[PDB]
């Protein structure tokens, strides 16, 4: 009755998936067109069992630019934005430190 | 039997000293000491255990085992250490999860105690620390929880990384959930004890020999240096998630309203200038809301709330947040504690006996500077007279003394006072002016103290 | 005759949510409709202190809660966003 038994999982930390994962909880851009335009060149070019010294250089070069938008931008800063990211001290004493340097 | 018991220990304490001498060459010996503690004999059992335990403290590293002769034989010299270690740690689950008995029990506690204090960096550790927290996770004081809950704080206090205080707080987080939060008030407290949250003629070397000691030396001081870099990011980042852990558990228990909640204000008074600014004005809204031990509770949330407004440097960061409607709360609350008894027998924000935080509460609102003084805290005090009808003569003799000591120069707070506004239910005496009553009643009551203590103050 | 109905995976839908005051104005034929009260504040304390699994930080015009993807949506996200097949029994 303490069994300590405790899955798959995703982490949304990208500028590119936050703005899909936008378009489809904004519903602006309807989920059945982006089922289908994730039927493309790449999505076609599976990666699965490919070896490492080709996958990682299929990453950093093949992997298609999709677009940024500034809201999702701003919705990862607000999800890096750590507990203690501005505690008092950091926003008092940082901000007295730069204010005595411009005084100075 | 005896002489049996005997022989035993003498083999167990020669195995034990040719381990110490030797260790790489008699990990056989261990296994021996395996096949002793399989002894029938309690006592026996007891002593085979702590061979073990006294074994295994001097001959582990004192780095982590990085995981896969002179590399490949220590390699295997490692793997084969991690197996007795790994036996050894399950025999203790499943003595552990057996519960004469009771004895061996409290040993088996003391060898997780030790390997806790001295073994945390080494593997293993989740499957130890898990173990040690199971026994402090249910309802009563299981025995040796005195030597968990101190090995679990002295980790907490030694650990400036805070790597291992991380796998302690997700562990006695997931407990919580397993309890649903309801747990014993000391264990909420070793969240108060993380460190982390709390800072806030030469030997001749050849040609060859002094070029590689430069280098070696360029070398140490660029890792010092990008370690030092890298130890206060960890440690930032470690901080941060501790916070996020420890904040989400507070705030569940506040969501439950259990027994708890006074352990929780408590880490949350605690931990709230660690906080960010913009957390600090939505931290009192939570305080608030719960208005709706009814009293005793109100009165933590009014005293946190006054400890968060406590905070170096509000007056530079006008956060604002109108702590008024906690002010009138206490105002309104001293009522229902003058009406309700209070005994102290003999021998939470910060401390017991309800009493105090009031007194507390009343210290750190006279400390607020220049906030009161303003005929505010005569009105105050006047109730603060009434409600000082009965309790203790040493608590009344308090209270009477925070006004002795004011600094305001008013002297009309134990008679005809002005508007008592804010919720009113008292005599107002509108624009009076008068240096002219609940004294002469406190002169006649059951300790003869009370009478002088009435005496001292209107001669004073 | 056309129908000049909508057919159900049409581009165009009523209540487009946007990122972030809560747009509670009206309904159709101009009725206000009631304004849902704030979530409660240690609850939207908490939620802020640990974001919901697929946070988007979306709130729909109407209700002022956010909108969270759900699990499929969250699977749908992964594969989409990974630029594998969006379908999981598809033959490539």
């Amino acid at each position: 009755w303490n069994s300590d038994s405790d899955e798959n999982n995703v982490e949304i930390v990208t500028a590119e998936a936050m703005t899909l994962a936008q378009d489809i909880a904004s519903r602006r851009k309807s989920k059945a067109d982006l089922i289908d335009e994730g039927y493309n060149r790449w999505s076609f070019q599976s990666k699965e069992g490919l070896p490492d010294w080709f996958l990682d250089e299929e990453t950093t070069v093949n992997k298609p630019n999709k677009p940024i938008t500034k809201e999702a931008v701003l919705a990862l800063r607000e999800k890096m934005k750590a507990l203690n990211a501005r505690p008092i001290k950091k926003v008092l004493e940082a901000q007295g430190r730069k204010k005595m340097r411009t005084i100075k | 039997v005896k002489q049996q018991i005997k022989n035993d220990k003498e083999a167990l304490g020669i195995q034990a000293q040719q381990l110490l001498e030797e260790p790489v060459e008699n990990l056989h010996l261990i296994r021996n000491i395996f096949e002793k503690f399989d002894s029938p004999y309690i006592t026996i059992k007891k002593l085979s255990l702590l061979t073990l335990l006294a074994v295994f403290r001097d001959i582990i590293p004192g780095y982590k085992i990085r995981p896969l002769k002179e590399v490949a034989q220590r390699w295997e010299y490692e793997q084969t250490l991690l197996k007795h270690y790994a036996k050894f740690l399950q025999t203790l689950e499943t003595i552990l999860k057996s519960f004469t008995q009771l004895s061996l029990y409290q040993v088996a506690v003391r060898c997780c105690t030790k390997l806790i204090e001295q073994a945390s960096h080494f593997n293993l550790s989740e499957k130890l620390f898990a173990l040690a927290v199971r026994q402090i996770s249910h309802k009563t004081k299981r025995p040796g929880f005195d030597g968990i809950i101190n090995s679990l704080k002295n980790i907490f206090e030694e650990d400036n990384l805070g790597k291992t205080s991380l796998k302690c707080v997700t562990i006695l987080s997931r407990m919580f959930k397993q309890r649903n939060y309801d747990v014993l008030p000391d264990v909420y407290d070793l969240f108060l004890s993380v460190n982390i949250l709390n800072d806030m003629d030469l030997p001749y070397l050849t040609k060859k020999a002094r070029k590689n000691y430069k280098e070696t030396k360029k070398i140490t001081q660029e890792m010092k240096e990008a370690d030092a870099v890298i130890t206060a990011q960890d440690k930032e980042k470690y901080q941060s998630e501790i916070l996020k852990i420890i904040f989400i558990t507070y705030f569940k228990t506040l969501q439950l309203k259990g027994k708890l909640i006074g352990n929780a204000l408590e880490g949350v008074a605690r931990l709230s200038h660690l906080l960010n600014i913009e957390f600090l004005g939505d931290l009192l809204q939570v305080l608030r809301e719960l208005v709706m031990q009814a009293t005793r509770e109100a009165l933590l949330t009014v005293s946190t709330a006054f400890e968060i407004a406590s905070a170096q440097g509000v007056g530079k960061l006008n956060l604002d947040l109108d702590l008024g409607l906690f002010v009138q709360r206490l105002y309104k609350i001293i009522f229902p504690f003058s009406l309700n008894p209070d005994a102290d027998l003999n021998k939470v924000v910060n401390a017991t006996t309800e009493m105090e935080m009031l007194l507390k509460c009343f210290q750190v609102f006279f400390f607020k500077s220049k906030n009161i003084s303003s005929s505010r805290l005569s009105s105050f005090s006047k109730r603060l007279a009434i409600a000082s009808m009965q309790l203790p003569e040493h608590s009344a003799s308090a209270d009477l003394a925070l006004l002795k000591k004011l600094l305001s120069r008013y002297s009309k707070l134990s008679r005809l006072l002005t508007s008592e506004e804010q919720i009113g239910d008292g005599i107002y005496n509108p624009f009076i002016e008068d240096p002219d009553y609940e004294p002469f009643l406190l002169k006649n009551h059951y300790s003869p103290a009370v009478s002088q203590s009435a005496k001292e103050l209107l001669k004073s | 005759e056309i129908d000049a109905g909508y057919s159900s995976d049409s581009s165009t839908e009523d209540v487009a949510p946007g990122l972030y005051n809560l747009y509670i104005n009206y309904d159709i034929d101009g009725k206000k409709i009631t304004r849902p009260a704030t979530p409660a504040a240690l609850d939207s304390l908490i939620a802020s202190i640990d974001k919901d699994k697929g946070w988007t930080g979306i709130v729909d015009p109407m209700t002022g809660k956010p909108v969270n993807l759900t699990t499929e949506e969250l699977g749908l996200l992964k594969r989409l966003a990974q630029s594998e097949i969006p379908d999981e029994n598809f033959d490539p």
